[PDB]
């Protein structure tokens, strides 16, 4: 069974940082493209399999996506966050989809 | 002539099978031959494409044979194909690749060509083989620019992609909210590339609620997403229809899937349709043909196994019953594809179709394609968005050509304007490969084809050899027709557009009859030219008779059978002016005459019908021993057939007094008449002189019996 579960929120309204940790229960993590979709649905980042990176115009000096075999969950260490980012940000391989507030 | 030549050095050449496969799959018109001919006949343009499969056939031929081909290539203007990454732009063969003393092409480049300073003429050389697709996709305008536009390919592309099996998973393999959604999304994305691209859907009614909560939901997602999408027909429970061998269980099987189609808005305006496996198309079942458009208005349908299923090149579409079936090429995906490891090949067997495949090789050798995949493909892994994906930017990256995916009935309508010749069909026999044996219904037999063949032609004693060999014990006859009598006029005529089963139906079962070995007369065989091809591809095995006479005689009895048959040409006209006629002439002496006159011509029926079969299935039998003694040719056709139990044929037969011949026979085949004039023997020897000559070479060389009649007429020439 492919699951995708995923968590954090919260920031500083003015600008601030987090994590978002998407667990791949299930599966292997560093076989699928985990890409987040923040809320239509848009797809901000993506991190291949072998590690490479695609961002949108928007993140790209901002955000950095980042995976971990060990505890097989995907990280997205987000930075500067503007009050656009706003969203549900969905993890896909889709996810449940946690809310992030800044 | 658009002949193209091809100098292969054996018939079982892989580089020569390729090539010729994007000649036939393009429909460029060929003749094999070993590499060493006539370079033009009668001073006329035989050859326009000269293709050599290895380049010393070129460089090192005959000297006479170098220099008479560069008099024609002078003279002529032919084109000079020979075989041992980007696409250079500033190429005046660009009319189909798009780019992502000789000028390059593939840029020096393994593609080369040259404008013609040393030879003076136009030549394409290309340093690799036939395995890579730029290869291919340079190969068609290579042919196109050398050829001077006159063996080319339209712009206008015309792709159909189908996808079959929708609703047939059984348990967790069916499609879901997030790859559904990701469909209509990959239709609209991409139709700004192609003008109307959708994803033609075969849906299945029987498997709709089988999967888990999350497959139902991305199911009934689909229903309110049927305003932009296409669908095509398929059946309830997807099971092959050669086991329905009634309509009214296929018929009941599509209309169930016809009220699953009106009950989810789904639009039935589409007329295509896809059997699973492609059961009952090839060979062609009138059930499901029938079915499809009793129930479906189906016009258009596709084929996987046409005139085999291995090679793809070599498949071919046909209209039959008013249905103009195209030739289907999967891009890999099976039903057995459920994740990108369980694949058949691995996840690197699917990038080889879209980097250079099936794929590929559909939509450039062929205008208009059609393709293959299913649910399962777009369910838990999403193998064809990403494969069509991959595809459809391929061909824009790679192709100048204005492709549009237009609806199958004007697609399946430019693929008969483009491709003309392949209009007609070309049966095969069904037992001779395993995979049709199982496509076909096991409730008709497998031994009702013929052994024995009678070309003709008429007023040559083919009636006499016909009833006499079917009082053999072991030889047994045909069933006679009502019009035709005893001849069926299939291969000749229009006939062949109407089925494998048609001819069947003339021959009796294996089983109810003792005799397995079967025959029919259909004399009017050798004056045709479709009919030894479509002979040879339906019976390769079955050995042909003829029987030739005097031609002056025999246009005298063709004069007096349309006399006995009130044609008034005949009444009116004397036969001395019919000889005689020229272009200053009536149609209906004209006709008479090309009816009359033509096939007198044994030389040209018999390279026709000879080019088709073996040497040793010919047996070429005079008239004039079949008047006097016929037991003794009886004799040689028993050894030439090679029966079991050899009766006695000159015990049975004898001398008729009343009749002429020794027999018992119609009044047709013992017509009295009187002698011509002697004017009119002295032209018809002079106009039959350079055909009798030919025919005496010609049966001379293929050591057979020499007649005694061309012995005659032969002395008095030489
Ligand atoms: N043994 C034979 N029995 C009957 N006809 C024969 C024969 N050998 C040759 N023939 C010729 O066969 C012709 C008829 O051939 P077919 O069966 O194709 O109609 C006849 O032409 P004619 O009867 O006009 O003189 C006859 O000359
Ligand atoms: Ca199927």
């Amino acid at each position: 069974q492919v699951q995708l579960v995923e968590s954090g929120g919260g920031s500083v309204q003015a600008g601030g940082s987090l994590r978002l940790s998407c667990a791949a229960s299930g599966f292997n993590v560093d076989d699928y493209a985990i890409g987040w979709f923040r809320q239509e649905r848009e797809g901000v980042s993506c991190i291949g399999g072998d590690g490479t990176t695609y961002y949108e115009n928007s993140v790209k000096g901002r955000f950095t996506v980042s995976s971990d075999k060990r505890d097989n969950t995907v990280y997205l260490q987000m930075n500067n966050l503007r009050p656009e980012d706003t969203a549900i940000y969905f993890c896909a391989a889709w996810g449940r989809g946690t809310h992030v507030t800044v | 002539d658009p002949l193209v030549l091809v100098f292969v050095e054996s018939l079982y050449s892989q580089l020569g099978q390729e090539v010729v496969a994007i000649l036939e799959s393009s429909r460029f018109k060929y003749r094999t031959e070993i590499a060493p001919p006539t370079l033009t006949d009668k001073g006329r343009g035989r050859f326009a494409l000269i293709i050599y499969e290895n380049i010393l056939k070129y460089v090192n031929l005959d000297a006479w044979n170098r220099e008479l081909l560069d008099k024609y290539c002078v003279a002529y203007g032919v084109g000079i194909i020979g075989f041992f990454c980007s696409i250079n732009p500033k190429s005046p063969l660009l009319y189909v690749t798009r780019p992502s003393t000789y000028e390059p092409v593939l840029l020096h480049a393994t593609v080369v060509q040259d404008l013609g300073l040393h030879d003076g003429i136009q030549r394409v050389l290309f340093g690799n083989n036939l395995n890579f697709w730029l290869h291919k996709l340079v190969f068609v305008d290579a042919v196109a620019f050398l050829t001077g536009k006159r063996l080319s390919l339209p712009l206008d592309r015309y792709i159909l992609v189908d996808i079959d099996d929708i609703f047939v998973g059984k348990e967790g393999t069916r499609m879901k909210v997030e790859d559904v959604k990701a469909l209509f999304d990959t239709q609209n994305e991409l139709r700004a590339h192609i003008p109307n691209f959708t994803f033609n859907l075969g849906y299945s009614g029987k498997f709709f609620h089988t999967g888990t909560n999350a497959e139902d939901a991305g199911d009934d997602l689909l229903l309110s997403y049927v305003k932009e999408f296409w669908w095509f027909p398929h059946m309830w429970s997807h099971m092959q229809p050669h086991l329905f061998h009634n309509q009214s269980v296929l018929a009941e099987q599509m209309a169930l899937n016809k009220k699953f189609a009106v009950e989810h808005g789904i639009p039935t305006d589409m007329g295509y349709a896809v059997a699973p496996h492609h059961s009952g198309v090839y060979p062609v079942h009138v059930q499901l043909y029938e079915a499809w458009k009793q129930v479906w208005s189906i016009r258009v349908t596709s084929t996987e196994e046409y005139p085999h299923l291995k090679p793809a090149r070599y498949r071919r579409g046909f209209i039959h019953n008013g249905i103009m079936v195209l030739p289907r090429q999967t891009c890999g995906l099976f039903t057995h594809t459920i994740f990108y490891n369980e694949y058949p090949g691995g996840s690197s067997e699917l990038d080889k179709i879209i980097n250079g495949g099936e794929l590929f090789l559909t939509v450039l050798l062929n205008p208009i394609s059609i393709f293959m995949t299913h649910l399962s493909n777009y369910g838990n892994d999403r193998l064809g968005l990403y494969t069509f994906k991959h595809l459809v930017r391929f061909l824009h990256s790679w192709t100048n050509l204005r492709l549009q995916t237009l609806p199958p009935v004007q697609l399946a309508q430019k693929y008969f304007q483009i491709f003309s010749e392949e209009k007609d069909p070309l049966w095969q026999d069904p037992c001779e490969d395993k995979r049709h044996k199982d496509i076909w219904s096991k409730e008709k037999t497998c031994d009702r084809f013929p052994k024995l063949l009678i070309i003709g032609p008429q007023k040559t004693g083919t009636t006499a050899l016909y009833l006499f060999l079917g009082m053999h014990p072991d030889l047994s006859s045909n069933y006679p027709s009502s019009e035709t009598f005893e001849e069926i006029q299939f291969f000749n005529g229009h006939n062949y557009h109407k089925g494998i089963d048609w001819y069947m139906e003339f021959f009796p079962i294996p089983s109810n009859t003792t005799s397995d070995f079967y025959f029919e007369k259909s004399a009017n065989y050798f004056d045709s030219e479709v009919a030894p091809r479509r002979a040879a591809a339906l019976l390769p095995k079955a050995k042909v008779l003829t029987i030739l006479i005097n031609p002056a005689d025999r246009a005298y009895s063709w004069y007096q059978h349309q006399r006995a048959h009130d044609d008034p040409v005949a009444l009116k006209y004397t036969f001395h002016e019919v000889i005689t006629a020229g272009s200053d002439a009536s149609s209906k002496l004209r006709a008479l005459q090309n009816r009359c006159l033509v096939p007198g011509w044994y030389a040209t029926h018999i390279e026709r019908w000879l080019s088709a079969y073996h040497a040793n299935q010919i047996l070429v039998l005079d008239g004039k021993l079949l008047r006097t003694e016929p037991a003794k040719v009886m004799d040689m056709v028993q050894k030439f057939l090679g029966v079991t139990n050899t009766i006695d044929y000159h015990k049975t037969l004898a001398f008729d007094p009343k009749k002429g011949f020794w027999c018992c026979l119609g009044k047709s085949k013992g017509r009295k008449y009187p002698e011509m004039d002697l004017d009119s023997r002295a032209f018809l020897k002079d106009y039959y002189r350079d055909h009798n000559i030919e025919l005496s070479k010609l049966l001379y060389k293929m050591g057979q019996t020499l007649p005694t009649w061309l012995r005659e007429d032969l002395q008095n020439t030489r």
